[PDB]
RNA sequence: GAGUUAAAUUAUAACUAAGCUGUAAAAAGCCCUAGUUAAAAUAAAAUAACCCACGAAAGUGACUCUAAUAAUCCUGACACACGAUAGCUAGGACCCAAACUGGGAUUAGAUACCCCACUAUGCCUAGCCCUAAACCCAAAUAGUUACAUAACAAAACUAUUCGCCAGAGUACUACUCGCAACUGCCUAAAACUCAAAGGACUUGGCGGUGCUUCACAUCCACCUAGAGGAGCCUGUUCUA
């Protein structure tokens, strides 16, 4: 209300298309977490639920980022077996 | 089904075999048809290589058949084309110079064009959500639209016709009525469009 | 062709004029895409309203007006009324998150109106009024 | 980088109060979850709406809506072709990441060892 | 492994180094014990589930005249020998 | 067809793969793999000597080989 | 599970809070 | 303690529009309304936070300043001090959320879930009440990785010391002592009834539990011919 307008959360179209510009805006909000934040602010969650939600988000983030490393670590072991029928 | 999975649908068009040298890819298609030694089903009784048949006529003839009287269905279809031809010939004679070369005297041309105007463009299918059914419009496939047009023609001429008027003559009238975009079947097609357009906001329910 | 996503700052002087006028002179199209209705209003550079349109005013009623098609029709009607007053380019501001955000954006494009900049001004409290309780549906 | 798992879980030799209370133990399995099928959405909506405009503007007669009618048919065929081909190719296309069947075999070759 | 600590001379930049002095003492008894059981007409089986030397080990036993098993090991082979192999089977007297 | 006796009077198995459960199948696999190495070794020697006197005879389509 | 004991104590306390209110 | 306000919202004003809110779908409510621009007070503290710090616990994470976090570093009550939230007494504040209550809808009924309005109250100052799944269900101080897997879970154990525990139901109850409590808190039995109550696990069944896949007379979408309507034939029930 006090800041200047048409600076924050604003994109400009190029070559006359609007679908592409809108998707760029959505990626900006999704990366910054505003899209999920608006979803959670439609209703009110008690502080008991908020901590229970962050204890599940953090656990998923640890497991997903640890399984991902093992996948990349073992990714090179997918070539054709040189000792088939050995 | 006495035919196994290896059997395929035979090709009936004679012209497909008489001029194969003008194309190369199509030559590879049928040269491998027997080179793979794939079995071929027996020729159907209804379909024949006669140049005077038409696939749309056979399907329409089959639908009119009740029980197993193919001869009676063929007889009714023969008279209906004759009945249309007589009416068109009579109207041609009583016409002016500019009106003479407007009237079509080909029953096959009329029959093909009549069905292409009675086919609905967008249909309806009930969808259950929230314990209630909502009529959700869908882009019906071409085969369904072609089938639905034939069924409407048969249903109309069987129900609301008088007892005295014969079947071949009553169906002949509707073919001319549909050829001019004024038959009751065209009205029924528009009625289905009326309901589909009214429920245009419910198209989001469908998931395909 | 160097194109910058960021808007031209009014303090600087950018030689990028649409229809002979600067960036700030171009009218504004406010879009409020709620969860049950979509309201579209176009205002001039001096914040003077030109035309107003919404799903309710276009004949849609009750749950129907909350669908995307209802917002799409409103954008076409709003652009048609706006184009009558002689506006070519407009800066669209999107308010809130709802099912009608995409439809209203392309509704103006197909209505004879051209957009050049997109702004999202969803009300985001920073700690604010306590919202309603949850729904145990 | 992986979030630190130091002084998080509730253990006897932990002075800090618990920060994480997992539903199930954080032990790596020998298999990954299957891919989730993408939920469908209504297709040919931007083309149906313009078709309805011509019908309402011409007493529901396709005498002048031929351009809109054909596009609606074209969209239906285009949507039909894409719908009846996504399932077969997506299994082996893999988007650069091996299908779940191949990853399960790869993990079995290098299993995790909770015991001993 | 915890039980390999006494047999490790040390660790070099995170890589363990096996003390060959203890290896020589153990290998001396291993070869001595292997020869004696072969002297007394004993059955020796070579077992190695590794898919890089399976052919080399399998050929090694053929030259020595002994038996080798570098393939998949069935569950009830050595324990439930009568059912797996035959009615009367003489079990191997040494496994390598 | 009946299996022959697999051991002598002293109990020593005749074949060197009797303790693998399937001596006949694995012996065939061992010989088949050994032939591949010999072909690879022979081909390696031929490549060293710069001679290619062999041809691919796998294609037996007119005979109808399966 | 232990819920079979909390529910038993739940009913007794609930019935006790109605005996006090009635009398 | 003292001072301060970014983002949102509302009183309020201008302009345009006739509708606005709401749901799986509606009704009710509003039309003193809605959108945009301008804008106090009260209340609550996006991202940082994938960080794990401070306090004895309950707790604390918008900014600034002041004061400030016991013990030369064991255990210890019924004694002293403290103790979320709800609730009480008096004064002040009230955007917004909201038990109770009223209306709408659903249902056989709905004094429930869903929708709309509004009160206590959530807030500030002073006093009281002293209860929680106050649970990390794991007491404090020193240690060991030796011995050794009931089960499950968060591996096993030694030394000093305090508190607590003697079948289940009756029972966070009756009686009694203290309390700013008076529908209260703390302390806490018996008569009588039963031969069990209870912890963990295994297989099976089931699930209006989730994920993936599938119904070629098949559940839906969809095709054809029929039953239920009438007479007649025949078979049951009832009547006889
Ligand atoms: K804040
Ligand atoms: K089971
Ligand atoms: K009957
Ligand atoms: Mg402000
Ligand atoms: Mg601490
Ligand atoms: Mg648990
Ligand atoms: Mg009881
Ligand atoms: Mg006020
Ligand atoms: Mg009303
Ligand atoms: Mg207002
Ligand atoms: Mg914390
Ligand atoms: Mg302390
Ligand atoms: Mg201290
Ligand atoms: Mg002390
Ligand atoms: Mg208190
Ligand atoms: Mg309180
Ligand atoms: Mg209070
Ligand atoms: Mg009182
Ligand atoms: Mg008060
Ligand atoms: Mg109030
Ligand atoms: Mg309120
Ligand atoms: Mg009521
Ligand atoms: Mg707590
Ligand atoms: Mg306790
Ligand atoms: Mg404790
Ligand atoms: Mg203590
Ligand atoms: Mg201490
Ligand atoms: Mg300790
Ligand atoms: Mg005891
Ligand atoms: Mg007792
Ligand atoms: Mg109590
Ligand atoms: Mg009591
Ligand atoms: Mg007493
Ligand atoms: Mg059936
Ligand atoms: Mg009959
Ligand atoms: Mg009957
Ligand atoms: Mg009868």
């Amino acid at each position: 209300a006090n800041h200047l307008k048409f600076i924050a959360r604003t994109v400009m179209v190029q070559e006359g298309n609007v679908e592409g510009a809108y998707r760029t805006l959505n990626r900006i909000l999704t990366m910054d977490g505003l899209i999920e934040d608006i979803k959670r602010r439609r209703y009110y969650e008690k502080p008991c639920r908020r901590r229970q939600r962050e204890s599940y988000e953090t656990c998923r983030r640890i497991y997903n980022m640890e399984m991902a490393r093992k996948i990349n670590f073992l990714m090179r072991k997918n070539r054709a077996d040189p000792w088939q029928g050995c | 089904s006495r035919y196994g999975p290896e059997y395929k649908d035979p090709q009936i068009d004679k012209e497909y075999y008489r001029k194969p040298l003008a194309e190369q890819t199509e030559e590879e298609k049928y040269e491998r048809d027997f080179k793979k030694t794939q079995l071929i089903k027996a020729a159907p009784a209804t379909k024949t290589s006669s140049v005077f048949e038409d696939p749309v006529i056979s399907k329409f003839t089959n639908m009119m058949m009740k029980g197993g009287n193919k001869v009676l269905a063929r007889s009714l279809m023969t008279q209906t084309l004759e009945a249309v031809k007589r009416k068109q010939f009579a109207k041609y004679h009583a016409a002016s110079a500019e009106e003479q070369a407007t009237i079509e005297r080909n029953p096959y041309t009329i029959f093909h064009q009549a069905l292409k105007n009675c086919e609905p463009v967008i249909g309806l299918v009930p969808i259950l959500k929230g314990g209630h059914f909502y009529q959700v419009p869908v882009p019906l496939a071409d085969r369904r639209r072609r089938f639905l047009a034939m069924k409407w023609m048969i249903a109309e001429c069987r129900e609301k016709k008088h007892r005295r008027v014969l079947m071949p003559e009553k169906l002949s009238q509707e073919l001319l009525e549909a050829f001019h975009n004024q038959g009751p079947v065209i009205k029924r097609k528009h009625d289905m469009h009326k309901m589909a357009e009214a429920n245009r906001a419910l198209a989001h329910y469908r998931w395909w | 062709s160097s194109f910058s996503i960021y808007p031209p700052i009014p303090g600087q002087e950018n030689s990028l004029r649409w229809a002979g006028k600067k960036f700030e002179e171009i009218p504004i199209a406010h879009i409020k895409a709620s969860y049950n209705n979509t309201q579209i209003q176009v205002v001039s550079a001096a914040h003077q309203p030109l035309a107003h349109a919404s799903c309710g005013t276009e004949g849609f009623r009750n749950a129907k007006k909350g669908t995307g098609i209802a917002a799409q029709t409103a954008g076409i009607a709003a652009a048609a009324k706006a184009t009558g007053k002689g506006v070519t380019h407009v800066r669209v501001v999107v308010k809130g998150l709802g099912p009608g955000r995409l439809s209203a954006i392309k509704g103006l494009t197909m209505g004879g109106l051209e957009v050049i900049s997109i702004t999202d001004n969803t009300p985001i409290p920073h700690x604010g009024c306590r919202p309603r309780k949850a729904r145990r549906l | 980088a992986t979030p630190s798992l130091r002084g998080r879980l509730a253990r006897l030799g932990n002075p800090r109060r618990p920060i994480l209370k997992p539903n199930k133990p954080l032990i790596l399995a020998n298999h990954v979850g299957e891919r989730r099928r993408e939920k469908g959405e209504a297709t040919c909506i931007t083309e149906m709406s313009v078709m309805m405009a011509c019908w309402k503007q011409n007493e529901f007669r396709d005498e002048a809506c031929r351009k809109e009618i054909q596009d609606f048919f074209d969209c239906a065929s285009r949507a039909e072709a894409a719908r009846k081909m996504r399932s077969i190719q997506e299994n082996l296309g893999e988007l650069g990441s091996l299908p779940p069947k191949k990853l399960n075999k790869l993990l079995h070759r290098f299993p995790n060892k909770p015991h001993v | 492994h915890r039980f390999m600590e006494p047999y490790l001379f040390g660790s070099r930049l995170g890589q363990d180094i096996i003390d060959l002095e203890q290896t020589a003492a153990h290998l001396q008894l291993a070869l001595n014990f292997t020869a004696h059981v072969a002297y007394r007409e004993g059955i020796i089986l070579f077992v190695s589930r590794h898919r890089q030397f399976a052919h080399l080990i399998e050929t090694t036993a053929r030259d020595c005249g002994e038996y080798a098993h570098t393939r998949y090991f069935k569950g009830g082979l050595l324990t439930n020998a009568p059912l797996l192999l035959g009615p009367g089977v003489r079990l191997p007297d040494l496994i390598i | 067809k009946q299996r022959a006796i697999q051991w002598g009077e002293d109990g020593r198995p005749f074949h060197f793969l009797f303790y693998t459960g399937k001596q006949s199948y694995y012996s065939l696999m061992h010989d088949t793999y050994g032939k591949l190495l010999d072909v690879e070794k022979h081909h390696n020697q031929l490549r060293a000597k710069d001679l290619l006197a062999e041809k691919t005879k796998i294609l037996k389509d007119p005979i109808g080989s399966r | 599970k232990n819920i079979l004991k909390i529910r038993r104590r739940k009913m007794n306390h609930h019935k006790y809070r109605k005996l006090v209110k009635r009398t």
